[PDB]
């Protein structure tokens, strides 16, 4: 799939962008990038 | 791979997903099993098989 | 009713063990009487309600017939400028120019989403405009056209069997057809 | 508090759900998500982490 | 959702058997709310579909009659098709075909918004789709219009009393109304 | 099918109880699929009657139409008008009326786009609102329209003089135009 | 530059805010954002990461 | 989430039914060998591997 | 009966093949096991555990 930005027509003449507002349950796969990144540094310190 | 989730619209104009019916040679790596071989390594060396061999042959 | 079945809290297997799992049967038996008794009110009430909207249809059309056989015989020689100033909402005009006027106005104000870029900058006020940034390929899910298991003679026809417990959720959903030159085809293997 | 998927047009016969863009001040529940997130290791070590 | 069910025929009076018959208690609970669920939407459904025939034929019956009204009580001025050429915005036109056909092209270029996968089939090229895909919970913020701290006429009035020194972003904002028969609706308990 | 479970009657706990819980259970589960089946077929069955009800009211209001047409058509009629009949695609029409009244039928399900406030609450029922929440500053990547390098056009012109590494992608494209009045404006020091 | 919402007329009269579905690849700035994430655990003590 | 039979109308008027093609990732629930972990699992030993070695034992 | 292969073109216009996706009850003739009796034969015995048994045994 493609991914668009979404425009609109400004009191002038110019046509700008703005955002829509989304949810994080609205999000396609935030949770696995987020998991992904997840910062697994030390595994243990001294075992523990 | 290309995997796609094939859904059809529902008696209510929802819509929803379906698995079709395929057949065994139809799936492609799938390594099946003979439904035989399952039974012939079955047995092998088999773990308590061996303790009891070496208990008897102490014995 | 609510069902409201008995759990197992209890410690000992004992008279209060079978006392509530008789209760938790008997529970489910007036239960699925209930709903049994419900589709066929939901059955009864369909069949009442379409059979009231069938007579409103019959004498709806009984009257507006009447008046068209007292319009004929009636007046002659009419015009269309003067017909053609009532529009399809039944609200009368006082002049066709007014209707179209009146038209106009209110369609003018309508938006037009415009995908290409070159057609975003000669968009009105009341317009948007979204086009392309990247494409990203994922798993899509696909909703076949011309696939149904309800109605036969379709081009391809499925029946349904033993549906499987748990389900999940359609991701990237898209609209298409399959069969010849479509987006999606066919064609047998060897 | 939908969130419903937007569909758009192709050329030939289609119909496919496409995304907008959002920014990072737009997702409602974004910050408190990230805060949830716990490391999987030892999360701090005798009160101090990162650099330690 | 399909209901699955755990058998016993194995001889066990455990831990696992109870959590598994409570399980099974549950799930036969769930399927039963999802039941219920199910047949009030048939309601819904059947409603809504029964309505918007009855506004369909409401409608016609309307237009219908005031289109034989018009015919019967109109009558056509001397200059009505020469000067039912200039639009809104003074642009003449040498004939009213001409007009006609420049406002459709013009008009047909709109745009529409489809809210149901039944009517996503049957879309249009410069349309768009807003099938709905799943319902967050959230914490809703309302607009009611009636409410008012400055009429002083309201239904309902405000009035300040003192302040927080704090405030929080609004989340998932709806405009509706507060009374009867409304979709917020206030009731007394004393 | 009518459910009948096995209530408990005997306190052994062997085969048989097993064996009869076990047969409650999938009498369970087969009732379960029996009325979702139900469910379906009422669904099914309550779009086909809604369909034959739309089908008749689509059809009288076609009789009525059809006569009223041919008793003003062909009578009369301006040349100019029925000229004018036939819209811009020319696809031939009744009596201009019908022409008028179909096109109102089209048009009048687009759809508005609304940016105030005040006009959401003055909606229609397939309109979308896009309401400000707030502000974000970041940075901008303007596109000039009055800016090209093609030969000689736009008030601006672009030079060619080399290239670099490392790409990047826009990010908030502002479509405009510089000069005088325009947003982005040219001010000479030095 | 500008965050809107997105409201609808739902069924009734009400006009309730609804939420589109929008991709990780979408939004503008995730990776500074998750890269700011307060999660960080202990990436290293004594210069020594991993099983120390 | 419902297996279904899907048909085709044949040129005889009879709905012949297909079988689609697929791949063992895309189906759910597969849970499939590995080949040469299938290697050793069927190489392993004889059923009565774990006799002989008590037999040279007492030998 | 009859096998179809199942392909989608993009927006160039070049076939490629898609995989529908499916569950492991609609297939005919998997014969999966149970996904946990795999293991029970996977461990077996790798004809180390039985020759030092024996070994001990004899020792």
């Amino acid at each position: 799939t493609e991914i668009k930005r979404m425009l609109q027509t400004k009191e002038d003449n110019s046509k700008e962008q703005f955002y829509p507002e989304t949810h994080v349950a609205g999000i396609v796969g935030l949770t696995e990038y987020v998991s992904g990144q997840l910062p697994t540094g030390v595994v243990s310190v001294n075992g523990k | 791979t290309k995997i796609v989730k094939m859904s059809e619209k529902n008696e209510h104009g929802t819509l929803e997903q379906f698995y079709p019916e395929t057949h065994a040679e139809a799936v492609k790596g799938l390594v099946s099993v003979s439904e035989e071989e399952k039974t012939i390594w079955d047995q092998k060396e088999s773990t308590a098989g061996a303790e009891q061999k070496a208990n008897t042959a102490l014995n | 009713m609510k069902l409201d079945l008995w759990k197992w809290e209890m410690l000992l297997q004992g008279r209060e063990f079978r006392n509530k799992t008789n209760d938790n049967w008997q529970k489910l038996m007036d239960w699925s009487d209930f709903i049994s008794t419900g589709l066929s009110a939901i059955y009864v009430y369909v069949n009442k309600a379409d059979a009231t909207l069938n007579n409103k249809i019959d004498t709806v059309d009984k009257a507006v017939n009447a008046r068209v056989n007292e319009l004929i015989s009636g007046t002659e020689q009419l015009s269309e400028v003067v017909d053609a100033r009532s529009d399809a909402f039944g609200a009368r005009y006082p002049v066709l120019r007014e209707r179209l006027n009146q038209e106009q106005l209110n369609f003018s104000k309508k938006s037009t989403i415009q995908f290409d870029a070159s057609t975003i900058i000669s968009m009105e006020k009341q317009d948007i405009g979204l086009l392309t940034s990247k494409k990203i390929s994922e798993a899509q899910t696909v909703c076949f056209l011309n696939i149904s298991s309800l109605d036969e003679e379709a081009d391809i026809v499925l029946e349904k069997t033993g549906e499987t417990s748990f389900s999940d959720n359609l991701t990237s959903l898209v609209f298409a057809k399959i069969g010849t030159n479509e987006r999606y085809q066919m064609e047998p293997v060897g | 508090t939908e969130i419903k998927r937007m569909l758009q047009t192709k050329e030939d016969n289609s119909k496919e759900q496409f995304y907008p863009e959002t920014h990072v001040a737009g997702i409602v529940g974004l910050t408190e998500y990230v805060s949830g997130q716990l490391p999987t290791g030892v999360v701090s070590v005798n009160g101090k982490a990162g650099r330690v």
